[PDB]
């Protein structure tokens, strides 16, 4: 199916006044390991997006969406809330109902005005994890599932977030053959945004 | 009938929108005013028989929970603009963000709408102008007056129609950007009694406000998070009430 | 016959064309000054009563995207047809090329369409004109013009709309080749206080500079107080 | 998932679990199946989920314009037809399958409504992978002439049959209460009978357990 | 309404009368060269778009009259010496870029609701593999021809008096030196100048106001 | 599912010679192993001296018949009556064919004439249009049965002069109408015993400069 | 019929071949020649590639 | 099956692509060409279905020249690639797609820098230090892996081709009948004659 | 089928067999494999009959139009180009076709083309195409040399049809011979294999597997 052929997983977790976003760096085709820097997450404006499945159609996603932003910050005069960015995305992939991009996508961000932590993920169309605590994407989501529901708690503080999605997505990604192959983790509050780059098995 | 019925003359000037103005200046007065905590728009029911029952029309219409519109002019354009306005709003915006538009925007594609019907073949421009009054939680209380030709100006007030000359002075006088919605209602009814030949009561007015939430006109319990809507068309009862006590 | 609209008279003038320009010298002034080190527009705005809400508006300039901004002259709902084209037109490039477009390129295609009207369909021309304020790596920062005929010309500085002519000669006098951005801007306000039939209600600005924090390009559209303190400082207070 | 539909004396109930599954795994443990086409009517959905919340929205839009073109309240019979008709058109690919409980104008009423455009009528009904534990209990319970809070208790009855009978189903009970003359009663999480026990211990890692190639700064 | 009794096309006589309102353009062709000269503020000319358009490496298009009427011209061709090279795996001749630029013209004077261009054309270079000059006008009504020296547009004719008595068939210029300063002298007669000279296989470079300049004064 | 093809049987013959040509065809009609008739005609006198069969899937065979003797309608409309010459005639029943090239005639076509200088012309299609002009050509059922026996006795295939070693073919020579169809009635003889789908009746053409002829032999009708 | 000595007369084409057994010669407004010679061409190669 | 590798060094970037034609049991060719030039300093290599491989490079190749001419400007690398990218894009869910997958090499002459993209006929695209399409990365990548290193020069890339080409030699079961090669840089695009 | 076309010194040879088949059965064996699209320009014929002679005479059309437009005749690569841009057009439809495309221009020199159904377009010094193709390559490339004579050039050519003929069951017939120069293509003759094979076996001793 083509949401295998390329590979790579997407995590999610609110934490106190934060959100971490993390995904794996693989891109290949079937067994074939090509690309080592292949980063899964975007961002417009405050919001970010993780995509994971068939790799031309998380890049296909990205440019739309940044289409679709750019001109909603233009008219609105104000860059799109996570919340609206949300139905967005679930509406422009019901669009594509019966020939669907094959992607698993991931919101995480933070309202500018409620000060409220926010994510969710989407099926391949449009369906809505309108869920909280955590949401994960790709070919180790079982494994991730299974270190989210273990290792997770609510109201983390971005410091401890940090461990803790960092060692839900390496443990998920060194038990599935397509994912890991390096790793980005985004720590993000009001006023601060951090990326680090994991070191992960390279096997 | 391929081809523009507006076009520019040598004056530079488009006959068809001038025109489609003086439609909207020969219609009945009607009024826009926005206060600190609310947007109150106004106009006049002249029933055009005493047996016509003149609460079987509407003047003031509600677009989107937050958003109403008035209007001076010809009404069956209004009419259809309304029923336009209302579906540009969920198949340009709600379906797409699950939102409804916020003020400015639902203005402007009713502007569109309008401009549209100015370069288009085989079609007269609308001869309306509409007042739009809406609040959004982003840019809060808003009021827009949009013409034939399709432009439109954001107002702290003003009035259009037939007595919107004496009406814009009285408005230039009385108004300050203080207003609480209250002082907006109450001296939204003395310009519209100047303007009034004839009755003047609950009956012959038609208002409405863009003020708090009403959970009570939601309709259901039980979402916490959802707002009840900011638009609130006032009663015969209602208006009689601040008339007697004037 | 002046009414059909993509007919050539019998001097091969094109009226309705023609008469679209006439309407456009009726509205509302725009100036645009090109600066070494960035760009300025003005426009002074054409209706005016005492309850207009002159905050939270700006209805003659308009982003285009980051990078460009547009001044219109004419009929207003005209203009927002063709400016969201244009905003689109921008993203479409970004989104086929991963750049942002080159600002001649969005200004051409904005001239094709205006041209188009004047060529098939039976279609009245817009009645707006365009100064084009952007930049690109290619060639910095720069100046255009469109009118209803669909040409478009490259400026140094420019004016469009009521009075057009005083003004042109007002900027014919007072531009230096290679002024500095906030010296445009002076000479813009002084240019359009010498032409108003002037206060910061009936003022729309914007400009497009190096951030200077740093090496970055900004657009700001003008809040209408700041419009007021840059008013006084140069001396129209 | 497991949803009902129960009608009383005065108006009729509406109820549905909270458990969504990709595949054998569960994606929400606390999901909202009962949606809103217009303030007092409201539906539950199985099937595929894009497409049940999908065609809600639809309805639930064209039901609004519907209504302020007419000044009229909504009918039942309104999203009925729309609905049935949109999915008969889509020959059974959208799959939805809902039950729609309301009041209107016209009186209180209760239809369930498949893939293919088909639709039923009574005073109680189950859909979705639990329906047959659920029916079960309604075929075993129900009485005519219910009130209010035995519908509501019958209802509820239903969903937890599917949540402990049904693989596919689970965690809570959400009811809506569309009873005439009144604002429709939306009860989300009316049940919650499947709260995770405490953990044996916190698996917080000490800070600086995860080795970091590289770190910057983003700017938003 | 179409045709006059006498038999013209009005509409394209009036786009005749376009390019007489436009500004003077002329070529000239060296023994191994052409010129390209056009006439013309307060404006930017490093970015305003010039009266000479590359259409392909070695074919050029320069216009008078209605100017934004050429933009569609100028694309067209450019379009159609790309679809050329694509199919006929050769770039096109002056003269079939000719051919096919007049051929839509004509068109526009045979369409229902089209207006003709009103423009004439210059279109100069050499065909691939071949060292003789190619010049070529093209008419708003679909005429095109071969020209040794040609102008179009306002004070033509005056130009073109010039240009019967200064450029001689037998001795054409032997120089691009010469053919140039013959160009520029042509439009001193009626004239700020553009001058694009192209060499063959794809020498094509438009002179600064500079050496210009230096041609203008010496003349002078 | 719907199979819109179906296999009528029959077998088609056409000689040419100096100055005549000749196409033959059985006027027996089948569907598997019954007989639909015994007396369906299936050469057709199409005009302007030109004689055509279309054979195996009746249906389409009628259809392309029917096309092309339109098709010379409509030449002799354009043309004042002109003469639609043999060669023509083949390149538009070419185009005919393979206008349904992707959904095709299920039919073999032999057409008969004189060319422009008088001589006997046959010309052989495959389904989709391909085509040459040849001397002799069987088709339909008991091609594989005829056409060696043709190769033989029209062409002299395979018999050299005796006494020269097998060093000197048996030379080429135009037969006559009278010994052509000896040999097309013992061609269907042979076909109609040993072929099911062959028999009842023989039905030939005869083109020559006069016009078209006709000539009738009953085959056996099991 | 050249407007002018700098017209190259070479450059005049108002004879064409339509097929090898066909030319033709224009007058009036030539510019409207240009279809009816397409056609024609079409016509006489269309009519051989059908009819041989 | 085709042999398209590509190794972006410090200076240029280099092409290398099979020379045979093969069809059923026949070499049709040896010395094919599997390349176009997009602009001076933009080429693109290319492998996949029968047709389409070319019919795509010179309908890219064509409008990339049209750009050229109409903006008297050269696009980048990078913009090229992502225009080739979105054709394939459009081309993976339209009625018919092309089956090809291309690498671009290019000398951005702003960046001052070589880029090498490698995309496939679904849209996927990366940028490399090294690239392949077909079987061949079986083998280059850990190659590759093994024996690239940043600083390297042109001759250094062209040493790690000889090598990677001897590997292929060696263990693809085909014979593609050995490589042209190309070097794009800050000059433009030239072939190695010599190798 | 068998078809061959190869340039040398003195220019191209062109050789096809003349064989037709259905399923085993030998429907003709005299079919025209080399279309005369005009004096300085050949196509031959491999692959569905049809497709094969529908085409190649619909090309010569574009032809004829190209030199009535331009006044020129078209260069070899422009019209295998047309041929190739059409096919293209059809791919996936089920057209069969194998075809070469040869001739002379002073712009191009002698040149070849192969052209088939899959859209594949290639120039090359040496094609053998169609069933029998192989056979074709074994003998013409043991035997190929630039500098051949002309005469050595078009027996090789008839003896590489020649010698598929005998092998493949799907070939046959006689050879059909050309020789193409810068003044055009020249036809060589008509062949019957039922004489050539004997003769051929006899004057060169070869064709020892075949009891004589
Ligand atoms: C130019 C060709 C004659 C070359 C020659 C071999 O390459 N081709 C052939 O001989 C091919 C067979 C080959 C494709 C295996 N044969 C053909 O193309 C023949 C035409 C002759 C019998 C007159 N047509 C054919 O095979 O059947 C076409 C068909 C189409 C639809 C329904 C039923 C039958
Ligand atoms: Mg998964
Ligand atoms: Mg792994
Ligand atoms: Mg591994
Ligand atoms: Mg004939
Ligand atoms: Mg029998
Ligand atoms: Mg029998």
């Amino acid at each position: 199916d083509p949401s295998s052929i390329n590979g790579g997983i997407v995590v999610a977790m609110t934490g106190k006044d934060c959100v971490a976003i993390a995904c794996d760096l693989r891109l290949g085709s079937q067994s074939l390991g090509v690309s080592n820097k292949f980063e899964k997450i975007f961002h417009y404006g405050h919001v970010f997006l993780g995509i994971t499945g068939l790799a031309t159609d998380v890049t296909t996603l990205n440019e739309m969406f940044r289409y679709k932003t750019n001109l909603y910050k233009l008219k609105e005069e104000r860059a799109i809330e996570p919340e609206t960015f949300t139905q967005l995305v679930s509406s422009s992939l019901y669009e594509r109902r019966f020939g669907p991009y094959f992607v698993g996508p991931v919101v995480a961000g933070i309202n500018s005005k409620s000060g409220k932590p926010f994510i969710a993920g989407f099926d391949l169309i449009g369906c809505i994890d309108e869920a909280k605590d955590f949401i994960v994407s790709g070919t180790a989501s079982d494994q991730l599932f299974g270190m989210c529901e273990s290792l997770y708690e609510p109201n983390l503080e971005p410091e401890d977030l940090f461990e803790t999605i960092s060692q839900a997505l390496l443990n998920a990604a060194d038990r599935d053959a397509l994912s890991g192959w390096g790793a980005v983790v985004y720590i993000i509050k009001k006023d601060e945004v951090v990326k680090r780059y994991l070191k992960m098995r390279q096997d | 009938y391929s081809f523009s019925l507006t076009t520019f003359s040598p004056s530079g000037k488009l006959g068809q929108i001038d025109y489609a103005l003086t439609a909207v200046k020969q219609g009945v007065t009607s009024l826009g005013i926005k206060a600190t905590n609310g947007v109150v728009i106004a106009t006049e029911k002249k029933s055009s028989s005493p047996l016509a029952m003149s609460e079987t029309l509407s003047k003031v219409s509600l677009l989107t929970p937050d958003i109403g519109a008035v209007y001076s002019g010809m009404g069956p354009d209004y009419r259809v603009l309304v029923d336009k306005s209302r579906k540009v709003a969920h198949t340009s915006y709600k379906r797409i963000y699950g939102e409804y538009p916020p003020t400015k925007l639902l203005v402007s594609e009713v502007a569109k709408i309008m401009q549209e019907a100015t370069q288009s073949g085989g079609v007269r421009p609308f001869g309306v102008s509409l007042l739009i009054a809406g609040h959004d939680e982003f840019n809060g209380f808003s009021l827009y007056q949009v013409d034939p030709s399709g432009s439109y100006f954001p107002w702290k007030a003003t009035a259009i129609g037939k007595g919107s000359v004496a009406a814009k002075t009285f408005l230039e006088k009385r108004w300050n950007d203080e207003l609480e919605l209250e002082d907006a209602i109450h001296i939204a009814l003395l310009t519209l009694k100047e303007s009034v030949e004839g009755e003047f009561n609950g009956d012959t007015i038609e208002l409405a406000i863009i003020g708090d939430e009403n959970p009570d006109l939601l309709g259901y319990t039980g979402i916490p998070t959802d707002k009840g809507p900011r638009f609130r068309k006032l009663t015969s009862q209602e208006i009689n009430d601040r008339l007697e006590a004037l | 016959y002046d009414s059909r609209t993509t007919i050539f008279s019998p001097e091969g003038r094109l009226y309705q064309v023609e008469y679209a320009l006439e309407s456009i010298s009726h509205a509302g002034t725009a100036i645009g000054i090109m600066a070494s080190d960035g760009i300025v527009l003005a426009a002074e705005r054409k209706v005016t009563s005492t309850l207009l809400e002159q905050d939270t508006s700006t209805e003659k300039l308009y982003k285009l995207n980051d990078k460009i901004a547009v001044a219109v002259a004419g009929l207003t709902a005209d203009a927002e047809i063709l400016i969201n084209t244009a905003r689109i037109h921008a993203q479409n490039y970004l989104k086929t090329y991963n750049e942002d477009i080159p600002v001649e390129i969005l200004v051409r295609r904005l001239s094709d369409i205006k041209q188009g009207y004047t060529q098939h369909g039976g279609l009245r021309p817009f009645g707006v004109s365009f100064i084009y304020a952007g930049y690109d790596d290619r060639y910095g920062y720069q100046l255009y013009t469109s009118n209803p005929s669909g040409n478009y010309t490259g400026w140094k500085a420019i004016s469009v709309g009521a009075n057009t002519s005083a003004a042109q000669t007002l900027l014919q006098m007072d531009y230096k080749d290679d002024m500095k951005v906030d010296d445009a801007i002076e000479l813009a306000l002084k240019t359009l206080s010498k032409t108003t039939d002037l206060t910061y209600d009936r003022l729309e600005f914007a400009t497009i500079r190096k951030g200077a924090n740093d090496g970055e390009v900004y657009q700001k559209i003008f809040k209408p107080q700041e419009i007021k303190d840059i008013l006084v400082k140069t001396g129209i207070t | 998932t497991t949803i009902v539909g129960v009608k009383f004396n005065n108006g009729v109930v509406i109820a549905a679990d909270t458990r969504s599954t990709q595949g054998p795994i569960v994606a929400d443990k606390n999901c909202a199946k009962l949606h809103r086409i217009s303030p007092k009517i409201w539906c539950a959905g199985a099937g595929t989920a894009a497409d049940t919340e999908a065609v809600t929205q639809l309805i639930g839009s064209n039901i609004e314009l519907h209504s302020l073109y007419t000044s009229r309240e909504p009918r039942v019979v309104s999203a009925l037809q729309m609905l049935k008709q949109h999915l008969f058109k889509y020959q059974g690919h959208i799959g939805a399958y809902l039950i729609v409980a309301g009041v209107d104008p016209t009186g209180s009423h209760l239809f369930s409504i498949h893939a293919h455009g088909s639709t039923d009528v009574g005073y109680y009904l189950s859909l979705g992978s639990g329906s047959l534990a659920a029916m079960a209990v309604l075929e075993s319970h129900w009485k005519q002439d219910l009130t209010k809070e035995e519908a509501i208790k019958l209802a509820s009855d239903a969903i937890q049959a599917g949540i402990w009978n049904d693989l596919g189903s689970g965690s809570n009970v959400d009811v809506c209460v569309m009873e005439i003359g009144k604002d429709a009663e939306y009860l989300r999480n009316y049940l919650t009978p499947n709260v995770r026990e405490e953990k044996q211990k916190s698996y917080k890692f000490p800070r600086g357990t995860t080795a970091v190639l590289k770190e910057s700064i983003v700017n938003i | 309404s179409i045709f006059s009794p006498d038999g013209h096309i009005f509409q394209v006589e009036y786009a005749l009368e376009a390019v007489k309102r436009g500004t003077c353009a002329v070529g000239v062709k060296g023994k191994n060269c052409v010129v390209l000269g056009c006439e013309r503020k307060l404006q930017d000319t490093r970015i305003t778009p010039s009266k000479v358009s590359k259409i392909d490496s070695h074919v050029v298009l320069s216009f008078s009259g209605l100017n934004a009427d050429s933009r569609i011209l100028i694309e067209k061709a450019r379009v159609e010496a790309q679809s050329h090279r694509l199919t006929l795996e050769d770039p096109v001749t002056v003269e079939y870029l000719t051919r096919y630029v007049a051929g839509v013209q004509q068109r526009y004077t045979q369409s229902g609701g089209v207006r003709p261009f009103g423009v004439s054309t210059l279109i100069a270079g050499f065909d691939p593999r071949d060292d003789e000059p190619k010049l070529y006008q093209t008419e708003p009504s679909g005429i095109y021809s071969s020209w040794s020296a040609q102008t179009i547009g306002r004070n033509s004719k005056t130009v073109r008096e010039f240009l019967e008595k200064n450029y001689d068939r037998k001795e054409p210029p032997a120089t691009v030196e010469e053919c140039v300063k013959l160009t520029v002298r042509s439009l001193l007669e009626v004239v700020n100048i553009e001058i694009t000279v192209v060499k063959p296989d794809s020498d094509i470079v438009a002179l600064s106001s500079e050496e210009i300049n230096q041609y203008v004064t010496q003349i002078e | 599912q719907f199979n819109p093809y179906g296999d009528n049987g029959g077998t088609i013959l056409g000689i040419a010679g100096e100055d005549f040509a000749v196409l033959a065809g059985d006027t027996r009609n089948i569907t598997d192993y019954s007989i639909n008739s015994r007396y369906e005609p299936k050469v057709f006198d199409c005009g302007d001296n030109i004689v055509m069969s279309a054979n195996g899937f009746a249906a389409d065979g009628d259809a392309l018949v029917k096309r092309f003797k339109n098709s010379v309608k409509w030449y002799h409309f354009d043309h004042n009556d002109k003469k639609l010459s043999i060669n023509s005639a083949a390149r538009n029943i070419q185009h005919l064919l393979y206008g349904k090239r992707f959904f095709p005639y299920y039919v073999h076509t032999i057409i008969a004439g004189l060319d422009e200088d008088g001589k006997g012309a046959v010309y052989s299609f495959d389904p989709v249009g391909s085509y040459e002009r040849e001397q002799c050509r069987a088709g339909g059922a008991a091609a594989s049965l005829i056409m060696p026996f043709l190769d033989n006795q029209v062409n002299f295939k395979n018999q050299y002069e005796p006494g020269t070693n097998g060093k000197v073919k048996k030379p080429l020579k135009y037969l006559s109408v009278e010994e052509v169809i000896k040999l097309v009635r013992d061609s269907f003889t042979s076909a109609t015993e040993r072929h099911i789908q062959v028999g009842d009746g023989l039905e030939i053409l005869i083109v020559t400069k006069d016009g078209v002829r006709k000539e009738f032999y009953e085959l056996k009708r099991d | 019929r050249a407007t002018s000595p700098l017209l190259e007369s070479d450059s005049i084409e108002k004879i064409v071949e339509i097929d090898r057994h066909i030319g033709c010669a224009m007058s009036g407004l030539t510019a409207d020649a240009r279809s009816m010679i397409e056609h024609a061409r079409t016509a006489a190669v269309t009519h051989n590639l059908y009819y041989d | 099956m085709d042999i398209i590798l590509g190794i972006r060094v410090q200076d240029s970037v280099i092409l290398a692509s099979s020379k045979a034609v093969t069809r059923g049991i026949s070499v049709l060719k040896d010395s094919d060409d599997k390349t176009r030039q997009l602009s001076p300093h933009t080429l693109m290599s290319f492998a996949g279905e029968a047709g389409d491989t070319v019919q795509f490079a010179e309908y890219i190749q064509a409008n990339i020249q049209l750009y050229s001419i109409r903006e008297d400007y050269e696009l980048s690398p990078q913009a090229v690639s992502s225009f080739v990218r979105q054709e394939l894009a459009k081309s993976i869910r339209s009625r018919r797609p092309y089956q090809v997958n291309v690498l671009i090499g290019g000398y951005d002459k702003k960046k001052n820098k070589p880029e090498l993209y490698q995309i496939d006929y679904l849209g996927t695209k990366v940028e490399l230090p090294y690239g392949a399409h077909g079987y061949s990365g079986f083998y280059t990548f850990s190659l590759l892996d093994h024996h690239y290193r940043p600083d390297m020069t042109t001759e250094e890339g062209l040493d790690l081709l000889k090598l990677c080409v001897q590997e292929l030699e060696k263990r693809m079961p085909m014979d593609f009948k050995g490589v042209i090669v190309k070097i794009v840089d800050k000059d433009g695009i030239r072939q190695v004659d010599d190798f | 089928t068998t078809t061959l076309a190869f340039r040398f010194q003195g220019g191209i040879i062109v050789a096809v067999d003349s064989r037709a088949t259905a399923g085993n059965w030998v429907a003709s064996q005299t079919v025209k494999k080399v279309i005369e699209i005009n004096p300085f320009l050949l196509g031959t014929m491999a692959g569905g009959a049809a497709d094969c002679q529908f085409w190649e005479t619909w090309l010569g059309s574009q032809c004829r139009l190209h030199e009535l437009r331009e006044k020129e005749r078209i260069s070899v690569a422009a019209a295998s180009k047309i041929l190739s841009n059409l096919v293209y057009q059809y791919k996936g439809a089920g057209l069969s076709m194998g075809t070469m495309i040869c001739g002379y221009t002073r712009k191009e020199g002698p040149t070849i083309y192969y052209v088939d159904s899959d859209g594949t377009r290639l120039k090359g010094d040496i094609f053998c195409v169609g069933s029998g193709q192989t056979f074709a390559y074994g003998v013409l490339d043991s035997n190929y040399k630039w500098d051949l004579s002309v005469e050595d050039a078009l027996y090789l050519g008839k003896r590489s049809i020649l010698a598929a003929a005998h092998r493949d069951a799907y070939s046959g017939g006689s050879v059909n011979l050309y020789h193409v120069t810068e003044d055009g293509w020249i036809y060589h003759g008509n062949h019957d294999v039922g004489e050539l094979f004997w003769k051929v076996k006899e004057e060169e001793g070869s064709f020892n597997n075949v009891i004589g």
